[PDB]
Order: structure tokens, then C-alpha cells, then sequence
């Protein structure tokens, strides 16, 4: 028959940002957290700690950041 | 000393090359001056004091 009424509902908002659009945005923050923490990997690599922290776990790029020079070459 | 590790001479190479010198060393409990045998920290000597 004839609808003399809209029903709805107002959603969850706090301003410009909607829950609908971090959930369409969310997958991306993701991927954008991952992008940033290549960058920061980028960035730490001629770094020791992270180095021998993380960096020199990969199976073929492992031996190629360590040193092979004897320690009678070194003053310290 | 230490810049020649590894580049000309191994390390006890240098360090026994630098030993035969003497340094001056920091002065002992009664404060009259002191020497020393010399270590990869210190520099080529000259020949002359002055």
C-alpha cells in the first residue's frame, strides 16, 4: 500500500568522520601502516641493532649485511 | 697507530711496533712525571722534541 512516513535512522558520526567511512577506509590504514614501516625498514637498515635484530633473518639476503673480515684487521 | 691495522700491518704487528716507543704517561701518586709503552690510541712520533 502507500508509505505516508520515511523510517531511518541517523548512523554514528562525531563531525566529518562517519563510522561508514573508516570502515571504507579501514583495509587502506592498514596498508598504509604497512607502507610505513617498509619506509622506517628502509630507513633503519645501515643501523646495527635492527640489523641484528631483524634485518638478517631473510633466507637469501641473511649473510649479506655481516662481516667476514677476521678480527686481527681491526684496531678495536 | 691504529689506522695502520688492517691496511699495511696486522694488528700485533702494530702493537709491537708502537711498544717499541715510549710516551708520556699521566704522573704516578707522588707527581713526578711518568713514561710508557705506546698503544694503537697514540701517534706516529717524530724525531725531534721541537
Amino acid at each position: 500500500a502507500y508509505t505516508s512516513h520515511l523510517s531511518s535512522k541517523t548512523g554514528l558520526h562525531f563531525g566529518r568522520l562517519s563510522l561508514r567511512s573508516l570502515t571504507a577506509y579501514a583495509p587502506n590504514l592498514m596498508l598504509w601502516g604497512g607502507a610505513s614501516m617498509l619506509g622506517l625498514f628502509v630507513f633503519t637498515e645501515g643501523w646495527p641493532k635492527f640489523q641484528d635484530t631483524l634485518y638478517k633473518k631473510i633466507p637469501l639476503l641473511g649473510p649479506t649485511l655481516e662481516d667476514h673480515t677476521p678480527p686481527e684487521d681491526k684496531p678495536n | 697507530w691504529r689506522t695502520l691495522v688492517g691496511v699495511s700491518h696486522t694488528n700485533e704487528e702494530v702493537r709491537n711496533m708502537a711498544e717499541e716507543f715510549e710516551y708520556d704517561d699521566e704522573p704516578d701518586e707522588q707527581g713526578n712525571p711518568k713514561k710508557r709503552p705506546g698503544k694503537l690510541s697514540d701517534y706516529i712520533p717524530g724525531p725531534y722534541p721541537n
